[PDB]
């Protein structure tokens, strides 16, 4: 996993290598600025240092002095009028140098990872179906965003501060040994153990923004999953289990989180704890090398401090190798699919183009299996013939050769042995996109893009006509309902607009189907999941659209199928006999089986929030004035040993107060290292304490609220496992972090400030005036270096929708083979976005070169009124490097203190997020306490009058007047047709929502004065497709009951009569078998009975039973009927029925349409009354 | 502008013993800091002097143990404890703590203790040819006394003359230990047709007696 | 190794100037203070002034101001004074010391030059003139005796005078050149029995190099007058 690098500049024209060696060049001649800055400073400290020593030689100098001592200042008035003019060269160099490196390679990089992500999305689309199913999609997806975003970090921007901070180490070392090798290698002798601090250091400075969510990802796990499944949660109890397990889970995360920041403080604690060791061993030894008058004052500045920010440019260069490192394995990945290759390419022009094609069609011996699977054989020996305005209808046991073949027609695959055949010229001979628009498919379950109506007819032939879509659109039966919608056609669908029902999403897919005029028409499963009325005028709509045209239907409950011309039985994937409707029903084969089965901070609310931990954020504040003392401290005890440099005292007091003053540093070090490592100490603890209990309050807040709080599409799972991750990691920053800013930066600059006034007040105005841009210098620099300031990820959401819905929703994006219209979008959705990356990619090359030409300016102006004012005697050199090293370096301090910390716009929003929720009081109070709770197990249930409206959407109403009765033991199946409201009477009688009118009645009592845990306690849901939890079998199912110490013979019971307890005594690790994404897949029916076990552990009173069409699996069918029949025998049940073998046993049927019953009785009562009840029977009759 | 009176002149100092060397000072040489900054110095002829003893006590990076100074205020002393014969220069004291002139001390010799004795004596006439050439010069040599505190006295038929003198001293011969000097009158020619005694005489410690010698003019 | 070496001796006439040097090795040149001071014959070590000798930055006594310049030259590591507008009172000895400046005042000056000494005279190179000294006429009553040789009037510095083409060194006493209306005088005598001579040879052998010169005086002793 590895590019090699010149592999990796693959994408790179004439120009982008242009950009970079421009870039680089001017990357090699910005590295070198800062040391020989350090040059001149050491040229111009010798200069005031050798005028001071020779002004305060001779100040005996009575009789006449007045231009003895002011020409000794002459000296050093002239002098510096050539030293503003190198500091401001120096400054208007790297003002254009720092402007051309920077602009560069962001540029360069923003049209490489151009190419590379619109290149990268069409070599996705044009990839084989075949290869799709093997590699999960949301990896793929998730690739297609983090992927190029990690080679769009690592190809531009640190590779350009790598050579930057390379040369600032070659250069830092070659002007260190050219003016002093002796203390250079002095300072070389302990440069390993500084460049891995600072490497340590910057490599824990640059991100230090992503990876912290990694120690949450399991308890972030844990409550997706228990969101994702809430319906079931909130309906089973476990709020409390679910709960504990989510707290057991997060204070794992949260001894990581105290472990991380720890080890963050330490990392920071050695770094300035060996910047102040190493200043004293420094200034120990350059002290005892100058007062011997080996060195001068200015070689020990420009050797140390050149030398010093040469080992800490090493560290300043250490992580951008690895995020280099990282852009190369993560182009291994994206470069392997971009390079090569399908067999079948729908792109491609290759074969014949045959016209007027009449559709004769042929199947001859084939063998195929599937790619996820060799091992299995799907299809042997398949032979068919149909000829032109044929109609074949393709019927046996499902899941072996009734999908493939419609999925080998479309030449989604090739098969192994035998020949696929259209009007006699094979199908691998003709070009793939010829044969996919001759052709035209109506899924099972229909799929629309989130754009208008007549859009998705412009994904079905992009150059249709308006009249052409209407007529279109009448011929698929949906003038008539498409008018009546409100907007018009311009109603915008999908997962952002309103929700269609699905036989009307499915006869606009036919509209589809129909603009694209195909010769050849193929239907899978088109009407397997549709209900009884809407699939009248689908099988109209479909009849309509067969007429004229070649037709390959498979398709479950074959009603109508009768008509067809030809009908084929599968048997392990060969059709055994074929024949018109009575052949097969003569023969008494398979067919013949299947008819007669047929028939706003508040700020201080904030610290009241954490208001508990009060004695870590008083040692805090006490710790956090010490930080802020010890940066005016070393600018004052830097002033002294400079200051002391500067006069011409006694040897042996310049040697002990220059040993005072290195002991200093130390003192300084040790005291910096304490008063860190325990302020991040206590500010760690006491935000991640705050937020282990605000991710607990908040999370036991949302367990409680109802389900009409979840409904909301302001709250879908993502925004709350999100809202709930991100917002309780920020509030951390909301209070805690902000009085450490604001008392080290209180005690830095209003100490400096203070000082700096004592010392000498004129010089101050004016660094006072250069103090704001110096201290944005040190904010943007910070910003840019940690990653920051170029990455938002928010400007590319709108292009993410629309890759995240062509990977999706592949199979219909390939079978009508607009890969072409979604790489278009794709490139102008990303092209506007690049225009921006443009223009942004110059406004922060010239502010970063601006604010540092802006350091290097304040330096001339500083020393040129500062060489003034020393002129005419009234300050000192020591109170100009005071009173500049105080405001100037104390200015860059309260940058980098005022950025190193979070933020505090997204602190206090999240906060008013965090604080607006956890307070938040539920209408249906789950966890309660009050309530009758009696000791009746009877449960004759009576709904009156029940008036219901979703909160959703309340315009639409959906029950009105609902009233039944079920007595005790006996069963109702409820049926009906669509929007009848018949999947909401187990959510109203489990109480998620009250009515509005009417009343609900639980053994004569109303519901809503009942406890609603004793009530959900004595009802047994089971779920349409069961949710299984990430454990073992003994939990999952004896998840039924809860508080309840269930006993492991008890889940033997219950398997037993769910009737997996055989099947399970043959599978591997019986009852503590694994089960979910790594553990064995149990088909759809073993789930189902798994479903039905958890339901039988509480040994309920009622019995709710939400299932639905369709059931493939013919071999656990029947156990599942078995297991069901079996739990109905003594027990109050209601059903929702969509099985037509389960409701003539059933004491009493509803049906229901438009929220009103409509007639009452038994099976064949309501038979004999020749109403909807014999409609819906005598539909299977066909 | 501190003027420094160094009390010794030269100073007789035997051989392998101590010897000290005063400087006095003219102002109290005390800084506000508390240290007193006047330095020792060594100077051999022909080469360059050397720094040798600084801020009374110290010593200098390369110096034996035989050379250390005590005193304070204005009285100052160096110790020459155990003299060798390596260490026979001139002896200055600096500085000033009081700048900008850095007022050095005059200086001091040393020497090596011959015992005493009293000079030879010899008078030499003009000679012949300066006679003939315009001139005249009589010229008085005294060799192989000790130590340097001689006065030669010219006296012209008994009368006194202290202009138009030569005097003339060798330095320490470093075998026998001792001095001489020679003085000289050079006259016009006329003067030696005007007086007859000439007499050279030596005033020196070793003798009250004055070495007295003489020559008229006529005899020969 | 730290050593300041300066330049040889100078034989300036009077008005002309004179440009002395002290050429610095061994240690770095850009700190100290080049303190210039004069000796003169028997006095007291006089200060002329100094240069800062990073940037020439000079200060000097109130008696040598103007008729004294310093300068440096840092590529070489020299220092350098012209002494302008000589006059008589000007012939003397020039050393040149190192004083640290991150300390001065405060600090002996403790390495020092060897000293070039500069002669300012006026007069033309001019013929010496070697006369002998016999003994007094008359007696003879020591057994030792003592025979002179002065060589007058000569200039410039300086005459190689040798006894007895160098074969006699048993009492030769050779004195400093005293000096008289601008023209140096030098005396010579040795000591011998009284029965080497006048029963052997001896002479006084003068040479002087400006004036091509060797004199042989084999001394006489005084006859009749
Ligand atoms: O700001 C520019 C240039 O600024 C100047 C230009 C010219 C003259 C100057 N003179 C004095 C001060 C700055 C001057 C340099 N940044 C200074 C700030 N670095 C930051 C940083 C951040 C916080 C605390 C200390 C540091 C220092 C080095 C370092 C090592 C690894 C990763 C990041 C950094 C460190 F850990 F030791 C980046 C480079
Ligand atoms: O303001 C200070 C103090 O830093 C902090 C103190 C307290 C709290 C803080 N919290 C967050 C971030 C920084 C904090 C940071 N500058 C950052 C900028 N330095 C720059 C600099 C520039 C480039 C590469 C390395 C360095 C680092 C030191 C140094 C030495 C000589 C001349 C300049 C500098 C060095 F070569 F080793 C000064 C210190
Ligand atoms: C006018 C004046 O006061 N000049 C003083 C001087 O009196 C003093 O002696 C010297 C230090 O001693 O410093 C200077
Ligand atoms: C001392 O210097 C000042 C400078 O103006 C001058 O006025 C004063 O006359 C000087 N003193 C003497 C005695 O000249
Ligand atoms: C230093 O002081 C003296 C006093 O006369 C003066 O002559 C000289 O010009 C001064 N130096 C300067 C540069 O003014």
């Amino acid at each position: 996993p590895a590019v090699s690098v010149l592999t990796m500049f693959r994408y790179a024209g004439w120009l982008d290598r242009l950009y970079m060696l421009v870039g680089t060049l001017a990357a090699i001649i910005h590295g070198v600025a800062l040391p020989l800055m350090m040059l001149i400073f050491g040229e111009m400290t010798d200069i005031f240092a050798n005028a001071g020593n020779l002004e305060d030689l001779m100040s005996n100098i009575t009789n006449r002095s007045d231009i003895n001592d002011t020409g000794f200042f002459m000296n050093l008035e002239e002098d510096m009028t050539t030293y503003a003019y190198y500091y401001t060269g120096i400054g208007a160099g790297v003002l254009i140098v720092a402007y051309i490196q920077v602009s560069f390679w962001l540029l360069a990089a923003g049209r490489q990872i151009h190419k590379i992500r619109q290149k990268f999305f069409h070599a996705i689309m044009n990839q084989e179906i075949g290869w799709f199913d093997v590699h999960d999609v949301g990896e793929l997806n998730t690739r297609l965003t983090d992927d190029v975003s990690k080679i769009n970090e690592g190809i531009g921007d640190k590779i350009g501060m790598f050579f930057q901070a390379m040369a600032t180490f070659f250069g830092g070392f070659i002007i260190g040994f050219t003016r002093g090798w002796k203390l250079t290698l002095v300072i070389l002798a302990i440069s390993p153990v500084l460049g891995l601090s600072a490497g340590i250091w910057a490599k824990i400075l640059s991100s230090f923004t992503d990876k912290e969510l990694h120690a949450y990802a399991k308890a972030g796990a844990v409550a997706e999953e228990v969101l994702a499944a809430i319906r079931t949660v909130i309906a089973f109890g476990g709020q409390k289990k679910e709960l504990e397990r989510y707290n057991n889970n997060l204070e794992e995360a949260k001894r990581l989180g105290i472990k991380k920041a720890i080890t963050a403080n330490i990392s920071m604690g050695a770094a300035f704890l060996l910047i102040y060791a190493s200043y004293a061993l420094a200034f120990w030894y350059g002290t005892t090398l100058v007062l011997s008058g080996e060195y001068s004052i200015g070689q020990v500045l420009t050797v140390f401090f050149s030398v010093l920010i040469g080992a800490f440019s090493v560290g300043q260069a250490s992580p951008n190798i690895e995020a280099f490192a990282n852009a190369r394995g993560a182009a291994y990945e994206v470069f392997k699919i971009i390079d090569n290759k399908p067999s079948i390419d729908s792109f491609s022009k290759s074969g014949h183009k045959p016209d007027n094609i009449q559709g004769n069609l042929e199947f001859k011996n084939i063998h195929f299996s599937y790619p996820s699977r060799k091992e299995v054989q799907i299809l042997k020996g398949l032979n068919l013939k149909v000829k032109s305005g044929q109609t074949v209808a393709l019927v046996g046991n499902s899941g072996a050769g009734k999908s493939t073949t419609v999925q080998l027609m479309q030449r989604l695959y090739d098969p192994l042995d035998g020949m696929v055949s259209i009007d006699g010229q094979d199908i691998r001979t003709i070009n793939v996109r010829y044969l996919r628009e001759i052709i035209g498919v109506v899924s099972q379950e229909p799929v629309l893009f989130a754009t208008t109506i007549a859009e998705n007819i412009r994904y079905g032939r992009e150059d249709v006509t308006m009249d052409e879509i209407e007529k279109a659109v009448k011929e698929a039966n949906a003038y008539d309902f498409i008018m009546k919608l409100p907007h018009q056609f311009d109603t915008l669908v999908g997962e952002r607009g309103a929700q269609l029902s699905g036989g009307q999403k499915q006869r606009i897919a036919i509209a589809r189907a129909l603009v694209r005029n195909p010769k050849i028409l193929l239907l899978d499963e088109a009407t397997c999941a549709l209900d009884t009325e809407s699939e009248a005028v689908v099988q109209a709509a479909l009849d309509k659209a067969r007429e004229g045209r070649t037709t390959i239907v498979i398709a479950h409950r074959l009603s109508t199928v009768r008509n067809a011309d030809v009908i084929a039985g599968f048997d392990g994937g060969v059709i055994v006999e074929q024949g018109n409707h009575d052949e097969l029903m003569r023969e008494k084969g398979i067919y013949f089986k299947l008819v007669m089965t047929q028939t706003p901070a508040s700020f201080w609310r904030i610290l009241k929030l954490n208001s508990t931990e009060w004695p870590y954020f008083v040692v805090g504040i006490f710790v956090a004035i010490i930080n802020g003392g010890l940066q005016p401290a070393f600018s004052v005890i830097f002033s002294k040993i400079i200051g002391v440099f500067t006069r011409i005292d006694d040897p042996e007091t310049k040697r002990q107060n220059s040993n005072l003053f290195s002991l200093l540093f130390l003192i300084l070090g040790i005291i910096s290292f304490i008063t860190f490592f325990l302020q991040g100490f206590t500010f760690g603890k006491a935000g991640e304490i705050l937020t282990k209990r605000l991710r607990y309050m908040v999370f036991k807040s949302m367990l409680r609220q109802d389900v009409s709080w979840f409904d909301d599409p302001k709250n879908t799972t993502g925004a709350l496992t999100t809202r709930l991750a991100n917002d309780a990691a920020q509030v951390k920053g909301a209070t805690g972090s902000r009085l450490a800013v604001i008392f080290q930066n209180i005690a830095n600059l209003g100490t400096g400030i203070i000082i700096s006034f004592i010392y000498g007040w004129q010089l101050t105005l004016l660094l006072l005036a250069i103090v704001p841009i110096i201290a944005i210098a040190g904010v943007v620099e910070m910003k840019m270096l940690s990653g920051q300031a170029l990455k938002d990820k928010k400007e590319l959401e709108g292009s993410g929708k629309i890759a995240t819905e062509a990977i999706e929703n592949f199979r219909t994006v390939v079978s009508l083979t607009r890969e072409q219209k979604f790489e278009t979008m794709y490139a102008q959705s990303l092209q506007i976005p690049y225009r921006n990356a443009m223009k942004k990619a110059h406004v922060f090359g010239i502010t970063f070169s601006f604010t540092q030409a802006m350091m290097y300016f304040s330096y001339a102006a500083a020393f040129r009124f500062g060489a003034y004012l020393v002129a005419h005697k009234l300050m000192s050199f020591e109170d100009v490097l005071l009173v500049f090293s105080a405001i100037v370096f104390g200015a860059m301090a309260v940058g980098q203190v005022s950025s190193f910390a979070p933020d505090y716009a997204k602190a206090t929003v999240s906060a008013s997020h965090i604080i607006r929720i956890i307070e938040k009081t539920p209408e249906i109070d789950s966890y309660s306490t009050q309530g009758l709770k009696p000791n009746m197990l009877e449960g004759n249930v009576q709904f009156s009058g029940v008036v219901f409206n979703y909160p959703t959407r309340p315009s639409i109403p959906v029950l009105q007047g609902l009233s039944l009765e079920v007595k005790k033991g006996q069963t109702l199946a409820l049926v009906g047709s669509s929007g009848a409201g018949k999947s909401t009477v187990v959510q109203l009688l489990e109480r998620f929502y009250d009515p509005m009118a009417g009343s609900v009645f639980l053994d004569g009592k109303e519901i809503k004065q009942l406890n609603v845990q004793w009530l959900r306690a004595q009802l047994g849901i089971v779920s349409q497709e069961p949710i299984l939890f990430d454990t073992s079998i003994a939990e999952n199912i004896a998840y039924g009951d809860n508080s309840r110490v269930v006993s492991y013979e008890e889940i033997v019971r219950a398997a037993k009569e769910a009737n997996i307890h055989q099947f399970i005594d043959s599978l591997p690790d019986k009852y503590n078998t694994r089960v979910g994404d790594k553990g064995t897949q149990l088909s759809g029916g073993q789930k189902q009975r798994i479903a039905i076990a958890r339901a039988l552990v509480r040994q309920p009173h009622i019995l709710l039973l939400d299932e639905a069409t369709c059931a493939l699996d013919t071999e656990s069918e029947k156990v599942v009927q078995e297991a069901l029949d079996k739990a109905r025998e003594g027990r109050t049940t209601i059903v929702i029925a969509h099985r037509l073998s389960t409701i003539q046993n059933a004491d009493l049927i509803v049906v229901i349409q438009n929220g009103k019953v409509k007639e009452h009785g038994t099976h064949q009562q309501l038979l004999a009354q020749k109403g909807i009840y014999f409609s819906m029977v005598s539909v299977q009759a066909g | 502008q501190v003027v420094m009176t160094q009390s010794p002149l030269s100073l007789p100092v035997s051989l392998g013993d101590q010897a000290s060397i005063s400087c006095r000072s003219s102002q109290s040489l005390l800084h506000s800091n508390g240290n007193t900054y006047l330095h020792w110095y060594l100077q051999k002829p022909g080469q360059s002097p050397k720094l040798l003893i600084y801020k009374v006590s110290n010593r200098f990076s390369g110096v034996p143990d035989r050379f250390s100074g005590s005193g304070s205020g204005t009285d100052f002393t160096l110790k020459i404890s155990r003299v060798e014969a390596e260490d026979l220069g001139v002896y200055f004291c600096s500085q000033s703590t009081h700048i900008p002139p850095w007022t050095f001390g005059g200086g001091t010799k040393l020497d090596i203790k011959r015992a005493d004795a009293a000079p030879t004596v010899s008078i030499f006439p003009p000679s012949s040819e300066q006679l003939t050439s315009g001139g005249l010069s009589v010229v008085c040599f005294l060799n192989n006394f000790y130590p340097k505190d001689i006065n030669v006295k010219w006296k012209i038929d008994g009368s006194e003359r202290q202009n138009g003198v030569l005097n003339s001293w060798t330095d320490q011969d470093s075998k026998d230990s001792t001095y001489s000097m020679s003085s000289t009158l050079t006259l016009t020619k006329d003067e030696y047709e005007r007086h007859n005694s000439y007499t050279c005489e030596a005033t020196h410690k070793t003798s009250t007696s004055p070495i007295v010698k003489s020559f008229n003019r006529n005899e020969c | 190794e730290v050593q300041l070496q300066e330049s040889g001796p100078e034989l300036v006439k009077t008005g002309a100037s004179v440009k002395i040097s002290c050429k610095a090795s061994g240690y770095s040149f850009s700190n100290y203070y080049i303190h210039w001071v004069k000796q003169s014959h028997g006095k007291s070590l006089e200060w002329i002034g100094f240069i800062s000798c990073y940037n020439g930055a000079t200060f000097y006594n109130q008696k040598f101001k103007g008729k004294a310049t310093f300068t440096v030259d840092n590529s070489s590591s020299t220092a350098y004074m012209k002494f302008n507008s000589l006059t008589f009172e000007d012939s003397a000895v020039y050393y040149c010391a190192r004083l640290p400046i991150q300390f001065g005042n405060f600090y002996p000056m403790d390495y020092w030059g060897q000293g070039t000494t500069v002669t300012v005279s006026s007069a033309k190179t001019t013929a010496p003139s070697v006369y002998p000294l016999a003994p007094v006429c008359g007696d003879t009553t020591g057994s030792s005796v003592t025979l002179g040789c002065l060589v007058k009037g000569y200039f410039p510095e300086p005459v190689t005078l040798t006894w007895n083409s160098g074969s006699l060194s048993s009492g030769v006493h050779t004195f400093p050149a005293v000096l008289q209306s601008d023209l140096y005088t030098l005396s010579s005598s040795v000591t011998v029995t009284s029965s080497t001579w006048p029963s052997q040879s001896i002479t006084c052998n003068v040479a002087h190099p400006a004036s091509s010169t060797k004199v042989d005086k084999k001394i006489e002793p005084r006859g009749p007058t």
